[PDB]
RNA sequence: GGGGAUAAGCUCCGUGCGUCGAGAGGGAAACAGCCCAGAUCGCCGGCUAAGGCCCCUAAGCGUGUGCUAAGUGGAAAAGGAU
RNA sequence: UCAACCAUAGACUCGGCGAAAUUGCACUACGAGUAAAGAUGCUCGUUACGCGCGGCAGGACGAAAAGACCCCGGGACCUUCA
RNA sequence: AUGGUUUGGCACCUCGAUGUCGGCUCGUCGCAUCCUGGGGCUGGAGCAGGUCCCAAGGGUUGGGCUGUUCGCCCAUUAAAGCGGCACGCGAGCUGGGUUUAGAACGUCGUGAGACAGUUCGGUCUCUAUCCGCCGCGCGCGUCAGAAGCUUGAGGAAACCUGUC
RNA sequence: ACAGGAUAACCGCUGAAAGCAUCUAAGCGGGAAACCUCUUCCAAGACCAGGCUUCUCACCCUCUAGGAGGGAUAAGGCCCCC
């Protein structure tokens, strides 16, 4: 039958992924792929069994057009007009990890699953990262051809 | 500033650009100020 | 800088001013503060200066707050509470063991006094909202202090977060803002500030400089 | 492109220096930067110039090859000859004066008028009613002095204002 | 109104090919 | 599974599938699956038999 | 085609026109009447339709030539517009 | 205006006895939508640790009463140059 | 052309019940801004305006008449905004009106009786299960157990204005 | 509140495309009670569940000593008590 692992099958490997003069869009869905499995054979939607992805750099991320100034960022505190909205760029001279993080959040699946693969995401603002230890492979964002 | 769909020159001074993604008209004259919206 | 202290409240009273125009102030026993803890950016992420007012009996002390007070090198307080500055500047003037009195004040200066608010219990919108209440005659069957609507209907379907109804008032952190010291008493340890203050007498408060006015 | 085709000569007090489209000028009125925009070529000519073309047709390579020429002829003018605006001031009471290298109005406000100069501009006053700006850059230049010309609102009924020195203001009459 | 005209233009897809119930 | 393990091998899934049908491989998706999981040197086999099967220029009519 | 304001998710007719009704399944985000297709049951086999192939989401961040700068796409008129 | 305070009976707490209407279910969120055109239950998202206590009454088109208004059908009673 | 607030058209949910006007209380939202704020043009001298643009942060009175909404009026005001939310809100209140049964006037009707005609009078039920909301606890967790002091992501509140 | 930042309408500077002109297409500025900061308050259930410190930082038993289970404790806390 059809293979399903198996409670040590699951091994993590740890990419590191240089967001400088990269498409936020481009690398959110590149990571969302790696955290997710899709780029392993053993991959079941049902299984956290996707690779630990680190993101330095973020705020050197590229983002097109005037979506800069005129994308903004919507949140809702749950009371009335409490909708606060942020564009990119405040967003990115404030928090800048957090518009990488709601786009690969976003491209991943929103659910219990989805949250255990949000605790694999590490995103950073700098070139450095404190998860030299986990010895991270650079992972260039790469287009198979046809 | 008149600020109409329509703008358009009042004289042979008035001219017309694109500012901004707005159709302006300007003129020495600024009663021929108009702007789109 | 924004200089502060805790202190306790102990009443209101009068005193006259050169005017003899009357002030009403309120007693603060602004007293010996003692410097326990110096928080830096460099170790904690933030500047401040922790102070420590209060006598207390060294057995009434648990022990983790025993060797906090021994390790800064003084002796233990009942309250402990921080300060927080601008910059390192600021923090640079206080050092641990420090002691603390009125005198870092002055007459006519502006504070900004931090207190706990009295307890008023679980109250009712009016109490707590200021809400009128409805009618106590013309037909008005038991409503007479009940908030009345709630929200709209079914487009709505729901009452907003953030609405206004009864319940626990009071026992709340309230910052008093721009007081003016009347007077400094250092052979008794007190402030007179002008006016009210919050909480009961006996209440601990913080006396800081005014963040607006100097 | 018609303006970017012809370049610009260089007189003999004139220290040019580029890595790529990035741009240093010296002068004996001063220095001066410039970061071209990458499409245009930019090359130093053998006749004491500097030649500025565009590779493509395209309208932003058009537009951009006659700005990048008019901003290197201005920023060499500057850095050699200087870029001067004379300003003049109409109506009663209102003057100005030099505080040290900062202007002092009177313009019939409540209160004086006090512009602080920006760093590589120098300010002078020829007579209470007649002043000057000064600099390199023709950019800070028009800025500063169109900060002093809007300093009042426009009054065509009897021109009390700050004006350049050979303005021709809109006016009217209020008969009543 | 826009209730209206949204679900009319929602018709205007590929899917419904430029017809749907009520339009 | 398998789109995973072909581009892994560099190749995508619908040019591996093409190559496939032009190799006469009748192997189905069940069992290709299972080889990119067990025998992944064989499912490289089959990646560089499809990469033969298929055509010089995959945008082409032919 | 009538009535209606050549409005109505309106109404009344016609149509070896359809579908729902009494019709599951796939697509249309969800969505009786739209598109595909009419479910005898089973299969951890394959080809397809409509629709789709960056991630959510299976399949293409497909190839080539151009266009678009408005996030147009991802609502709209007379009319305005180097 | 403009409401404040006091007591008492309840409400609250402890002990004891111990109902009720109601009830398709249930580990019963919010937004914008969609939908028998006003959604806890569908879609896309957002938010939300689990369980209680006191309270408020916006919704559950809440409970109650097979709408009395309207219409249809049938009665009853009343009137009269039926 | 917008909008969908008016009168309407349709009659699609609801007639084994979706309680109605107005007010009270509580609000919340939009901006098509009444004031405050910023500005362009002016047949804008100045005071004061007119018109248009941006702007919804806050504020936007109390009374006489009327059931009234609306409106008129009185005094004020910086201003006395326009609208939505089941013409917001009756398991929150009223119940003056409309809209039962009584009675009367006028009119119609032979009559019984009728009148978007008037008039006086005339029961407003419910111990809150769920969501929601306001507050308060219990448990567990935060990779030993505890304690003190804290950062502040993220939210809430506040944001008015005149006279001299 | 002051103050700052970024902005709306708007005022502009330098400037082409288009030998001029043009607030703009590259660039640079100014600019409102709106926005973000600032003020007050809640807040690490902020599941990235944080940080700075301090205290205890130590015993037995049973299963066959694998992973646990039970007990007694410290720091400390709770209950009772005022």
């Amino acid at each position: 039958p059809t293979y399903t692992p198996k409670a040590g099958d699951t091994t993590r490997s740890w990419y590191v992924i240089d967001a400088s003069d990269v498409v936020l869009g481009r690398l959110a869905s590149a990571a969302a792929t790696l955290l997710r499995g899709k780029h392993k054979p053993t991959f079941t939607p049902n299984v956290d069994g996707g690779d630990f992805v680190i993101v330095i750099n973020a705020d050197k991320i590229a983002v097109s057009g005037d979506k800069l100034t005129k994308k903004f960022a919507y949140r809702h505190s749950g009371y009335p007009g409490g909708l606060r909205k942020r564009t990119i760029g405040e967003l990115l001279e404030k928090h800048p990890t957090r518009v990488v993080e709601n786009a690969i959040i976003g491209m991943l699946p929103h659910n219990k699953l989805g949250r255990q693969i949000q605790k694999k995401l590490k995103v950073y603002a700098g070139p450095d990262h404190p998860h030299a230890a986990q010895q991270p492979i650079p992972f260039e964002i790469k287009q198979v051809a046809q | 500033m008149k600020v109409n769909p329509s703008v358009k020159p009042i004289c042979d001074k008035c001219r017309v650009i694109r500012r901004h993604g707005r159709v302006m008209v300007i003129c020495s004259d600024p009663r021929h100020k108009q702007r789109q919206g | 800088a924004r200089k502060g202290i805790l202190g306790t409240k102990l009443g209101m009273t009068q005193v006259f001013d050169e005017n003899n125009k009357v002030v009403p102030v309120t007693v603060v026993k602004a007293g010996p503060n003692v410097v326990t803890r110096i928080r830096t950016t460099e170790r904690d992420g933030y500047s401040a200066v922790q102070l420590a007012y209060g006598e207390i009996s060294p057995r009434k002390v648990i022990k983790p707050v025993a060797g906090q007070f021994a390790a800064a090198g003084v002796n233990p307080r009942r309250h402990v509470a921080e300060l927080r500055l601008d910059d390192e500047a600021a923090v640079a003037e206080y050092e641990v063991g420090q002691e603390l009195t009125a005198e870092i004040f002055s007459d006519g200066a502006y504070v900004d006094v931090t207190g706990t608010s009295k307890g008023k219990g679980f109250a009712g919108t009016m109490k707590r909202h200021g809400f009128r209440g409805q009618g106590a005659a013309h037909g008005a069957q038991a409503v007479h202090r009940r908030p009345g609507s709630i929200g709209g209907c079914a487009t709505p379907g729901r009452v907003f977060k953030g609405t206004r109804m009864s319940g626990r008032m009071g026992n709340d952190r309230v910052t008093t803002q721009n007081l003016k010291v009347h007077k400094v008493d250092a052979e008794n340890g007190v402030l007179l500030i002008k006016g009210a203050i919050p909480g009961r007498n006996g209440g601990l408060v913080v006396v800081r400089s005014a963040i607006k006015r100097g | 492109s018609r303006i970017g085709k012809q370049p610009v000569p260089v007189p003999s007090g004139v220290d040019v220096t580029i890595n790529g489209q990035n741009l240093s000028v010296k002068g004996p009125k001063g220095t001066l930067t410039l970061d071209v925009a990458e499409p245009i070529s930019v090359s130093r000519a053998e006749d004491g110039a500097i030649v500025v073309t565009r590779p493509d047709d395209e309208r932003r390579s058009r537009s951009l090859h006659g700005l990048s020429r008019t901003l290197i002829a201005n920023l060499v003018t500057g850095v050699t000859e200087g870029y001067t605006q004379k300003m003049e001031i109409f109506g009663v009471g209102y003057r100005v004066q030099l505080k040290g290298q900062n202007l002092e109005f009177a313009l019939g406000y409540s209160h004086p008028v006090l512009i602080e100069a920006p760093e590589g501009i120098t300010f002078a006053v020829e007579s209470p009613t007649k002043f000057s700006v000064s600099g390199i850059d023709k950019q800070k230049v028009g800025q500063i002095s169109a900060v002093i010309r809007r300093l009042r609102r426009p009054d065509p009924y009897k021109g009390k204002g700050v004006r350049y020195e050979g303005e021709q203001i809109r006016r009217k009459v209020g008969k009543t | 109104a826009k209730r209206g005209r949204k679900k009319r233009d929602r018709k205007h897809s590929k899917a419904n090919h430029g017809k749907r119930p009520n339009a | 599974r398998i789109n995973a393990a072909a581009r892994a091998n560099d190749i995508t899934y619908n040019r591996l599938i093409q190559g496939l049908k032009a190799a006469g491989v009748e192997v189905d998706r069940k069992n290709l699956a299972e080889l990119a999981v067990s025998d992944p040197a064989a499912f490289t086999a089959l990646v560089d038999v499809a990469r033969a099967a298929l055509p010089e220029d995959v945008n082409a009519p032919s």
